[PDB]
């Protein structure tokens, strides 16, 4: 019912009408992430060359 | 080949219209958790309405309608009513309730009235006639409860003097058409009506497991429409159609109309269809007072060959179609 | 004026950011080789468009913007295309091998192998500008590239831009269009990470806009440029508060502000109305009450869910077109007496309205129709949960088999992050029900 | 560029490899002079993932050609598109395997196998992106099964983190050379499992049973069979030298079709059925065409699909044709049979389309399928296997070359794991 904040001008206009009133990790932890995993990964590729080299 | 799961096994009705559909030769059931369905006999709580019509290449369905509840569980049925303009506030027909919280005012509003008036002030859940003795019941459950004017001045049936209420099946297809089933059941208290003390269970309320006189004037104590309209005939000098059911329908058509727009699947990604059983209590001059609506309602032993071969000819086949009506359509 | 950089990640991005500025410039009157006859101010300026274009001396107007893949192919079709000469080469950043639909390999990977060289060129455009208000955020769910490099991402733009906004346009998989079986491991493990560092997201469900284009266009297998064109028509609508003159959502932080409540629920729906097909005959041009009346059908939106059994937090109304604030109240007044709309008991039942007088451009020889007037509804219902759910379901389905699983700690990914990112999920579920019954 | 360097070890090997190199260079307009003579640019789009190009802006094949006796090679050489192949590409021993995966494997492939695997990183060290490996190798012989299978240990020790994808003729008393192919069979496929990402079954009981019962064929040559082998080859590799929407790689082909590591073995199939020389008229619908392709009779792989479950799909159809109809037709195929296709993995079936069909077909259809029914095929090769293993019959050609039993158990003993995990995963 209730129409407020209209603002007008040339591109358009704009408003509020109302019906009815109511009732971060950090740059190290990131690289500590990362490192982690390609550690995970370089393990894995030596457990491979290892088993390879048998 | 159609296809459908079953995921209520309770369901004497859907276990009824799943063997029907399997003994088509064009429907066949796969593993309850298989989403390559065509149609879904979902459980009761928690189906998941979310994860319907998302199967490319498949049109789904399912036996009901999202929102339904609103209508079929004593408490919200009393709220909707009293809220919707399109019923609210006095409907002729629903008996003057109020929900109840054991963590009120406005029960008492009428309380006080019905005392010093002297007028009936009997009341339900579970039954009696002062306001404080029920909440004993309320506060050591520990729901919701509704209190509801309970109906003093029933119809009695002769001979026997007993007491009854009338259980009518409707069914809403897809596009929202409404089935009213023409057998109707009339669930029966054996033992005859006493108004005296309101604690003699057998004879006041009328659940068909509550009364396990046991078949004494009709098989099961259930009165088929046939032999009710006779006696209405007989001993009134009426029908049933004039008398009662004119009421019915308009009641069935006032609720589900009032929430089709909450519920209905006309441009939803997936369709809907739902079985109901309204509960009726008809009282001493003819007149039809709406008890509850059931969600997930039981067929009498006899009906349900005929009423399950219309789910399918009116619900299911209707959208998945294969190679006198049993319905009343009441319509809009 | 404050600028906002837009950053595509992967095919999806990309593909769609090649259809959104293409859009841009039609609608700002940009031409292809960057020159815009209508800047009178040579060389710089103020002005809203300003927001999303710089502007070189000799009077070209470039894209505030990166393009980001880990695979050459998609953005070497940029690098050659009609507006080639409108983007700095140093803007399309490409690797030489994809994330393959892994997320893991994205993020870990291959993506710590691009991540600063990618910082360094955002940071190039952002000593561009005189105050930046924060980044917009286009990528796929489902890409190893969508999904893990935009996560890692995300998480550096959180420490390097602590105090600027990140919205996302994110495209939510669907089957009829996907390319990969695991994009259900890829959207659940990328939410999670990105959770805390988004503050607003619009879904774009690939099922939503495929059958729109279905039913509304008559195409009848849509290709990625009928889908991205009509995204970008809705992208458009959402951004032209910053791109044109305007009271209403004018910087991202109002985004937030009208549309994110709460943190969490940050996803808010979006319904675009109307989509007529260019290729018919006879069109009978729609009302504001009819397009507003269309915001409300399940079939016009970016996501397929039921609003009527959810509530509202907040709802903004953004029309383009012939259309006066008597019509919206008039439609308004009649939709809320049909129709459930429902609002948490904490917020006012009210809509936010703006209208830019400018009608909705098109591409020269789309399919969609030029119409005199249309509406982009955002809602943000609890019914969005609908989508979370059937994401989290499919999730569950092959994660308690532990299939594929494989593939991801095979790139340095421990199995726990999977049922971290699953809890998560979880929780975002259950706060959803919480606001919603 | 994303680049796959092929390796054809051994008579079937290079049999096979060449009509493969034969069936797509004639797709991709390049003529056995190596040079390009065809009409369209969609065929030099991706040309680079199986071509390099020479001087003269010509298209040599990058593959290697291996095998310890000479005989072969040289009638490759001697071969329609022999002259395409790069001459020190070639790597011939004079000695011969004997259908003895020990000579291949421990003996006689040692003495070669460096030889390969300088010119395989000649071929790699080119490459902008390479992306991995396709082999191309029978398991009943010597030099294909032993020499073939250490290569693969050999390429993966020096490129660990490229993809090993094979296509494995496995043997079948129906088409047999010798009696000891159970044994060279049970060796390989213990190494398939630990050191390839993808590994097509091309069975060639099954080969041999499309000859004679499906096409009217009555003493099937290997031409015959190496029909069926090249036209499905051409259809599995169709999303890999093409462009589409799809625009795939050996990676993701791994990614998408592998639930777990070792169940990695595929089953082909392919539609319409056709024999050589003879062309059909009719071309199929779309229709006509999935029913065929999921049909028992055009699996190259001689299992049963009802006899297990589709962990996951790949389906190529090429020719022009409405994809409207091909996407209804293969949702028709897994909704009215979702009970062969595993609840627990949503949407497991992928299917893409290329405009260019074969040479010959104007419509085509191929089938990559992933299904726990292939444990019926290594449960064969294992019954064979035990049979004379129970006896150790014919042992000694193998002990000589310094292998003990010990192996032939342990090679036994993983296979018939490999058929375990298979059946868990029927049930699920
Ligand atoms: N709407 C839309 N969806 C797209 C588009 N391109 C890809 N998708 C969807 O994105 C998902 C796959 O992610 P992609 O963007 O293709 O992959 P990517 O981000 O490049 O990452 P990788 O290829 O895995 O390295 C699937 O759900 C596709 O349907 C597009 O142009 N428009
Ligand atoms: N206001 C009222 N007045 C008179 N009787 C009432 C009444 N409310 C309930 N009853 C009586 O109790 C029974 C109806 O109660 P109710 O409908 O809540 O049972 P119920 O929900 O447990 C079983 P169903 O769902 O199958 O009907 C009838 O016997 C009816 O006479
Ligand atoms: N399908 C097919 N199978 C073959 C061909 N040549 C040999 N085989 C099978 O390969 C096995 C013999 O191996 P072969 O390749 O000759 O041994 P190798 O040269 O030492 O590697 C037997 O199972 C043969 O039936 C062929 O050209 N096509
Ligand atoms: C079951 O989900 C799949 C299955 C397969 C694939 C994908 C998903 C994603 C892209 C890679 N991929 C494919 N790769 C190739 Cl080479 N050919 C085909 C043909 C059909 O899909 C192919
Ligand atoms: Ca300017
Ligand atoms: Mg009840
Ligand atoms: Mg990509
Ligand atoms: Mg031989």
């Amino acid at each position: 019912m209730e129409v407020i904040e209209l603002n007008k001008c040339t591109s358009g206009q704009s408003f509020e009408v109302i019906l009815k009133p109511p009732s971060d990790p950090s740059l190290e932890e990131i690289q500590k992430k990362l490192e982690a995993a390609e550690e995970r990964r370089k393990y894995q590729e030596a457990e491979l060359l290892k088993h390879l080299a048998e | 080949m159609y296809t459908f799961v079953v995921r209520d096994e309770n369901s004497s009705v859907y276990a009824e219209v799943s063997r029907l559909l399997l003994a088509t030769g064009q429907w066949k059931r796969l593993r309850k958790d298989n989403p390559r369905f065509n149609l879904m006999l979902g459980e009761r709580n928690r189906l998941p309405f979310g994860r319907l019509g998302h199967e490319p290449g498949l049109v789904q369905l399912v036996n009901y309608y999202r929102g339904a509840d609103k209508l079929c569980r004593k408490a919200s049925l009393v709220k909707l009513i009293k809220t919707s303009p399109e019923l609210s506030e006095s409907c002729t027909w629903f008996p003057e309730s109020y929900v109840i919280y054991p963590t009120r005012e406005v029960f008492l509003a009428a309380y006080n009235r019905r005392r010093e008036g002297r007028e009936g002030n009997v009341w339900i859940a579970l039954i009696s006639s002062e306001a404080s003795e029920l909440l004993d019941f309320i506060d050591e459950q520990g729901q919701v409860h509704v209190i509801q004017k309970y109906l003093e001045k029933p119809l009695l049936l002769e001979p026997g003097h007993r007491k009854f209420d009338i259980r009518s099946w409707v069914l809403v297809d897809h596009l929202y058409n409404i089935y009213l089933y023409r057998e109707g059941v009339l669930r029966t208290s054996s033992e005859p009506y006493n108004s005296a003390n309101f604690q003699d269970k057998t004879c006041h309320l009328t659940n068909h497991c509550i009364q396990k006189n046991y078949g004494r004037y009709e098989e099961g104590n259930e009165m088929f429409f046939e032999e009710f309209n006779q006696y209405l005939m007989d001993a009134l000098n009426t029908t049933l159609e004039n008398s009662i059911l004119l009421q019915i329908k308009h009641i069935i058509r006032s609720c589900l109309m009032c929430i089709e727009p909450a519920i209905s699947t006309k441009h939803l990604h997936y369709q809907s269809f739902q079985l109901f059983g309204f509960d009726f209590m008809v009282d001493e001059e003819l007149k039809v007072w709406l008890i509850e609506v059931n969600g997930a309602p039981a067929c009498a032993q006899k009906l349900y060959a005929e009423l399950c071969q219309g789910i399918v000819d009116v619900a299911i086949s209707s959208v998945f179609p294969l190679a006198t009506s049993i319905f009343i359509k009441l319509h809009h | 004026m404050r600028e906002c950089i837009s950053i595509h990640v992967g095919q999806a991005g990309v593909q769609i950011g090649n259809a959104c500025w293409e859009l841009y410039c039609l609608e700002h009157g940009i031409q292809p080789d960057g020159q815009m006859p209508s800047d009178k101010t040579i060389g710089g300026g103020d002005d809203s468009f300003n927001t999303f274009f710089s502007e070189t001396g000799a009077g070209k107007h470039v894209p505030r913007a990166v393009f980001v893949d880990l695979e050459p192919t998609v953005i070497d079709e940029v690098r050659t295309g009609t507006y080639r000469q409108l983007f700095h080469p140093e803007q399309l950043i490409t690797g030489k091998e994809d994330a393959a639909n892994n997320y893991a390999r994205g993020h870990y990977t291959i993506g710590k192998e691009i991540i600063d060289l990618v910082l360094d060129r955002i940071r190039k455009l952002a000593d561009q500008c005189t105050g930046l208000q924060g980044f917009l955020v286009f990528h796929s769910f489902g890409g190893g590239t969508g999904s893990g490099f935009t996560s890692l991402l995300m998480e550096r733009l959180s420490v390097d831009y602590g105090k600027k906004s990140k919205l996302e346009f994110s495209i939510y998989p669907a089957p009829q269009v996907s390319t990969a079986v695991v994009e259900p491991y890829n959207s659940i493990l990328t939410t999670h990470t990105t959770l805390e560092h988004s503050d607003c997201a619009f879904m774009v469900d690939n099922e939503a806009i495929y059958d729109i284009c279905r039913r509304n266009l008559d195409i009848e297998r849509p290709t990625y440029t009928n889908l991205n064109r009509l995204i970008s028509q809705i992208v458009s609508s959402i951004t032209a508060s910053l791109r044109f003159d305007g009271a209403l959502n004018v910087d991202l932080t109002e985004f937030q502000t009208n549309l994110v409540p709460y943190p969490r629920i940050h996803f808010p729906l979006a319904t675009y109305a109307p989509v007529i097909s260019a290729e018919k005959a006879y069109h009978e041009q729609l009302s504001v009450a009819e397009i507003t009346n269309a915001c409300f059908e399940p079939a016009n939106q970016m996501v397929k869910c039921d609003p009527r059994h959810g509530k509202y937090m907040a709802c903004c109304l953004l029309y383009r077109g012939d259309v006066v604030p008597k019509d919206v109240n008039a439609a308004i007044a009649t939709i809320k007496t049909k129709r459930s709309i429902q609002f948490v008991d904490w917020c006012p039942t009210g809509f936010k309205v703006g209208i830019n007088y400018q009608p909705p451009t098109v591409v020269p020889g789309g399919d969609l129709a030029k119409v005199q007037r249309a509406v982009c509804m955002l809602s943000n219902t609890t019914a969005i949960a609908e989508a979370w759910a059937r994401l989290d379901h499919k999730f569950d389905l092959m994660y308690a088999k532990r299939a594929f699983v494989h593939w991801y700690v095979g790139e340095g990914m421990e199995e726990g992050e999977f049922s971290e990112a699953r809890e998560d999920m979880a929780a975002l579920e259950k706060d959803y029900e919480e606001v919603g019954v | 560029m994303r680049e796959i360097v092929h390796i054809q070890a051994g008579q079937c090997g290079n049999q096979i490899g060449a009509k493969f190199w034969e069936v797509i260079s004639d797709e991709h307009g390049i003529d056995p002079t190596g040079s390009y003579h065809g009409d369209s640019d969609l065929q030099l789009e991706r040309i680079n993932v199986y071509y390099n190009e020479a001087t003269g802006n010509k298209y040599v094949p990058r593959a290697i050609l291996v095998d310890l006796e000479p005989g072969t090679m040289d009638s490759v050489r001697s071969g329609p598109f022999g002259q395409i192949f790069r001459p020190d590409n070639f790597v011939f021993g004079q000695s011969g395997a004997g259908n003895n995966w020990a000579k291949g494997h421990y003996t006689e492939g040692a003495e070669l196998v460096d030889s390969v695997l300088d010119v395989v990183r000649k071929e790699s060290e080119s490459c902008d992106c390479l992306q991995g490996f396709q082999l191309t190798h029978s398991l009943g012989g010597g030099t294909g099964s032993g020499m073939g299978t250490l290569l693969i240990s050999k390429i993966r020790e020096e490129y660990p983190d490229r993809i090993m994808n094979t296509f494995s003729v496995m043997p079948s008393p129906k088409v047999s050379d010798t009696v000891v192919e159970p044994y060279n069979a049970t060796l390989s496929v213990h190494q398939l499992v630990e050191n390839t990402d993808e590994t097509y079954c091309i069975d060639n009981e099954a080969l041999y049973d499309i000859c004679f019962r499906t096409l009217k064929l009555t003493t099937p040559t290997y031409g015959d069979l190496n029909h069926l082998v090249s036209a499905t080859m051409s259809g599995v590799t169709t999303c890999l030298r093409f462009p589409g929407q799809l625009n795939a790689d050996l990676r993701k082909l791994a990614v998408n079709m592998v639930p777990f590591p070792r169940l990695h073995f595929f089953m082909p199939g392919f539609a319409p059925l056709t024999s050589r020389g003879s062309q059909q008229y009719r071309a199929l619908t779309v229709p006509e065409l999935t029913q065929q392709m999921f049909d028992s009779k055009n699996m190259m792989a001689a299992c049963d699909p009802r006899h297990g479950r589709y962990l996951t799909v790949a389906a190529i159809f090429r020719g022009r044709m409405s994809m409207k109809e091909v996407d209804e037709q293969m949702l028709n195929v897994q909704n009215k049979n979702s009970s062969y296709f595993v609840e627990w993995i949503p949407n497991n079936v992928k299917t893409a389309v290329c405009d260019i069909p074969p040479r010959g077909l104007k419509m085509s259809a191929t089938f990559i399928g992933n299904s726990t029914a292939i444990q019926e095929l290594f449960k064969r090769i294992s019954e064979q296997f035990t049979a004379m293993f129970r006896r150790k019959a014919f042992l000694h050609w193998y002990t000589g070359e310094g292998m003990d039993e010990m192996e032939f158990t342990e090679a036994e003993s993983n296979m018939n794991d490999l058929v375990s995990e298979y059946q868990q995963y029927q049930d699920a």
